[PDB]
């Protein structure tokens, strides 16, 4: 929910967002929903950014109220840290499920190693019920079934508490058998022996006795119970498997190849006249549907006749200008793409001028006559254009 | 002195040890033929922390210039453990401990 | 020797050595052994473990035992520490020499530089004769021929216990000159100068003025000796040469891609039920025939109808449950391998239980009617089965 | 300028120039001239010098008595650090400016980040005319044009001298009031109180109050002036495109490969003869006719009858001994190239024996019968010949 205060350049070249899905608006407690989408790794990966050999796969919400049941990338179970290589394209999916009643905006997020948090699209999530009502569950390897919203917390207190009652209790001992002024002055005055002197040691090693025994009882019978357990399952997991599909920039024999030649951004304003020069390479007359920068759809007003049913708050149905005219196949030419919305700089995508990299990263989506869509990784250095 | 002196008093020792010899087509010293001979198991080559070169050493001046940087490296440190030693020649008595 | 006490998953996930052999079991004195054998990087590299992009090639022995003349891998002569890339199969070979008598268990090791000592399969060297008759030896730039056993060492004895001895009878020249306690009486008593006072520092001065003019007279003469020498040669070596035959896994048009899809190995006991799913892609009919998980052979009783020649205590001749029904080709189908043997346990690799990552991870042999040997690459977690 | 001084096995190992143009020798004051060339880097980079992952291009000149106003490499504007890959031939071009008259050793210089600078050809550059005639200019984004020799300048001096004469009079000031010895005598006599006591931290307070209000004015009155400013531009650029033609080593369906088997270099002397196993691979039978080490361009005296246009610090016509036998197309043979020039020696190529790695790098030229010109990049080991 703080991807606005975020650098401008960073996210929108580390990772281009798109086909971003939430399976539920409205959910119940201990009801399932599924996000899912495909994230890009842009392939001139920032120097700011560490590299995002390490990276964890998150979901964007605050705090728990959605426990996440499971969550995939890169077609694996992905609990643990993953690898993202330069310049590939991974699908990811969370299974979320209800647990705290409200409305909340529930974001995809992936975490870099040395780079921090990068923030996807969000979604507002409305929640039914009663927290009370939660249950996870989850199935032991024994068979046994527990639930982890309340599972191993009431020993835990019977451990932690009476200990801090025993302290407690040695403390207020120590502290009304010899008084604090008392014994201070006592000691002193030379006689520090008659403050502390056995019988005194003897309860002191009475005591020392007791707690030891019942450390190692309390060791014995914790082991009586649990008498298998298994050390923390840690460890960065196995490279993962880009998409294929189709493309999926980079990927195929058809694929679109796009290259910036210079662009304006108004300071302050929303536009972005950029030229592109886009070479098609495919089989079918492809024209330019959509610009996803930092999970801003930008979708072009002619391409995009139904507005799509995503977060208003991305979703620009004003990414103008493209040339009107079909430009494949075959045909390498340079194109003017007027990217104009108030989300432009709502998003602060506008404060690109106050980063130390003027450069603009995103995905370009082309269209076929039919459904058929093909994407490209448009980026490159572009000038502000400081009006009143 | 206790710097540049330790290179010059180590040279009858070892040079013995630096004289070439070809190895499958390869230059290695007598050091590195008998280090490699005599298999030390958790003794890789990697870890030896040895002078592997660098671009900006200006040749023929290897030896001198690291004996000059252990000569005053050694003042700072010379002067430290001397007054260690003071500290460790106490005749302190505390009177509990 | 002590390769039972590292993490089984570490061991069976980093390095996969087959074709392992030893040229002589029992050697003599002075008479030339060659270790030789293939090893493969794992594709899933952990992450406890650094990459091998800088490794060392090592014979596992106790000491010097055995002196190592020579030893390549990646078709190159490796004195020096070597790059091992990850999902690379690799071929070394040590030329061993015999130098002490006695019975030896002489591993093959590869070192990695974040990573330690992976200990590959080991076999026992019988070794006859006697210390004293051990010669090297080894030939210089001038063609002169010199005995490594004992070349040199005089000259360090004859430069090193002189000073020693010099040394030793300053300090007794000091303490009788001037006793301990009566020099300490002395100072205490403020007359710290008749303690020492010239003629005291003029034999000092005698003293530093004939060390520099022999530590020059030293330097000088043994600049006239060996006039030309050379800086120790050090650094890491050219990028390896990879196995290409036949595979060799990810290798050539025709080979076997194999996938975990989940397994269970009882704890504690010795057996592992791996679900494998075989796609065979090659032209053969091929059986499964070995399972190498840390050098351990678990050889299908069936393929490998004679026991091969490898030690004992690795040699698995129970690599049971393969499916007996040749799967090639072209045909993917999932096979389950019912991997049972006492060795699994000793060399307590049925531990897996105790490390923090439950995967698994090796070679599976594939073989046609004929000869040919198809490898693949296999690893995963599997799920550990609580047997009380 | 210093490339002497440094390692030849790291000079001849790193980056090997070639086709290096100097577009003209004697230039005026503002007048343009053209640095380019081409740079291989090598395969086996070595260990003491950390990966070219992060590298500048830099022109090798005693101080900017040649401003640079545009360098390219890759294809790409590289005013900050760009990527060098392991392998990959680059094309550079600097775009320098007459500004010091003199006569200057100007280089083609790259630094990597964790190695060092590397040092390419060097050409005496000629510039007649007179410094205070030099102007850049340079255009703003708001279309104003700067000299930027002295833009900028009067400001600084405006700001920074009348508060370092502020700072001398409030030290004079409180000089005078009180003396040194006076007010230090006053301090020791007990009365420290009569040497600073209000009305003087009346006076301070003044002081304090007179600079806070600069300081704000002077910010204030700042920003009026250059009221849209913008922050430093940092950061690694975008990888770059490597040559493609032809070859341009690594590249291509025709290439020729080399291999290193051996070689002797006179110590002390100027001799090479390297034992070169080439596969030719090609169609046109070719000759070896060049091979640059560390830019010294050692011509074979047959294939190049004219002698180019190249400083002659590196061009020795006397890269002797290929085989006057043309070897392509098809057949892989063993040459025996003898490389003997006094440059080798001058260039301190010789002081290999003083390197901790005994081991040559360069690249080797090819010619066609016509003017088809094929690289391959040699290196390997070579064993010094100790000669009195
Ligand atoms: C030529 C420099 C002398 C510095 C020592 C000195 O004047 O005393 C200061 C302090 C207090 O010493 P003090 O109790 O006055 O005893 C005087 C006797 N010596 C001179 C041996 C410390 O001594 C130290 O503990 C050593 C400080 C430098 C090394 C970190
Ligand atoms: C300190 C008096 C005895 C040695 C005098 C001498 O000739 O040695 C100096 C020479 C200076 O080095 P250089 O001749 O430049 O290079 C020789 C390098 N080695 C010794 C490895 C052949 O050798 C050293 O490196 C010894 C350490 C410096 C003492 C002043
Ligand atoms: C004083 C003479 C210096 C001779 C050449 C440089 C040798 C290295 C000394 C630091
Ligand atoms: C290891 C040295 C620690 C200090 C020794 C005691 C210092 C005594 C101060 C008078
Ligand atoms: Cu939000
Ligand atoms: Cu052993
Ligand atoms: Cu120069």
């Amino acid at each position: 929910h703080g991807e606005k205060s975020q650098q401008a350049f960073l996210r929108m070249r580390t990772l281009n967002w798109y086909d971003v899905q939430w399976s539920k608006t409205t959910v119940n407690v201990n009801e399932e929903m599924v996000l899912s989408g495909k994230v890009h790794v842009f392939s001139a990966w920032p120097q700011a950014v560490a590299n995002p050999r390490v990276s964890f796969l998150n979901a964007g919400e605050p705090g728990p109220v959605l426990v996440r049941t499971a969550q995939f990338i890169g077609e694996q179970f992905a609990p643990r840290s993953v690898s993202l290589e330069i310049g590939k394209d991974y699908a990811f999916s969370i299974n979320l499920r209800g647990r705290r009643a409200g409305r909340w905006h529930v974001h995809a997020q992936i975490n870099v190693e040395g780079g921090g948090p990068i923030i996807g699209p969000g979604q507002w999530i409305e929640i039914k019920g009663d927290m009370k009502d939660f249950t996870d569950p989850v199935t032991l390897l024994d068979g046994s079934t527990v639930d982890l919203e309340h599972y191993g917390i009431s020993r835990v207190y019977a451990w932690h508490l009476p200990w801090m009652a025993v302290g407690a209790a040695w403390i207020f001992f120590w502290f009304v058998r010899k008084g604090i002024i008392t014994s201070y002055i006592r000691v002193a005055e030379g006689k520090a022996d008659d403050v502390i002197g056995d019988d005194d040691r003897r309860i002191g090693a009475i005591v020392l006795a007791l707690t030891i025994l019942a450390t190692i009882v309390g060791y014995a019978v914790t082991n009586s119970t649990f008498p298998r357990t298994i050390p923390l399952q840690a460890g960065l997991q196995k490279p993962l498997t880009p998409i294929e599909t189709e493309g999926t920039v980079g990927v195929g024999k058809e694929n679109v190849t796009t290259e910036l030649n210079g662009g304006v951004y108004k300071v302050p304003g929303r536009e972005l006249t950029i030229n592109v020069k886009v070479k098609n390479n495919t089989s079918q007359p492809l024209r330019l549907g959509e610009y996803t920068a930092a999970g801003l759809r930008f979708l072009n007003p002619d391409v995009f006749t139904t507005k799509p049913d995503f977060p208003d708050y991305l979703l620009a149905d004003r990414g103008l200008s493209v040339d009107a005219t079909p430009i494949a196949p075959g045909e390498a030419k340079e194109i003017v793409v007027k990217i104009q919305d108030a989300r432009w700089d709502i998003e602060r995508l506008s404060d690109l001028a106050y980063d130390t990299d003027s450069q603009i990263g995103g995905l370009l989506f082309f269209f076929s006559p039919d459904g058929k869509r093909y994407a490209s990784e448009i980026g490159g250095p572009v000038i502000p254009k400081f009006v009143a | 002195g206790w710097g540049l002196l330790f290179y010059p008093n180590n040279w009858p020792a070892i040079a013995a040890f630096h004289q070439a010899t070809e190895q499958h087509g390869q230059l290695m010293t007598l050091a590195d033929l008998i280090g490699f001979h005599f298999v030390r198991t958790s003794m890789p080559e990697y870890i030896r922390m040895v002078e592997r070169g660098t671009l900006r050493t200006f040749g023929k001046d290897v030896v001198p210039v690291a004996a000059f940087f252990s000569g005053f490296v050694s003042m700072m440190v010379y002067f430290l453990w001397w007054f260690m030693g003071r500290w460790y020649s106490t005749t302190k008595v505390i009177d509990t401990i």
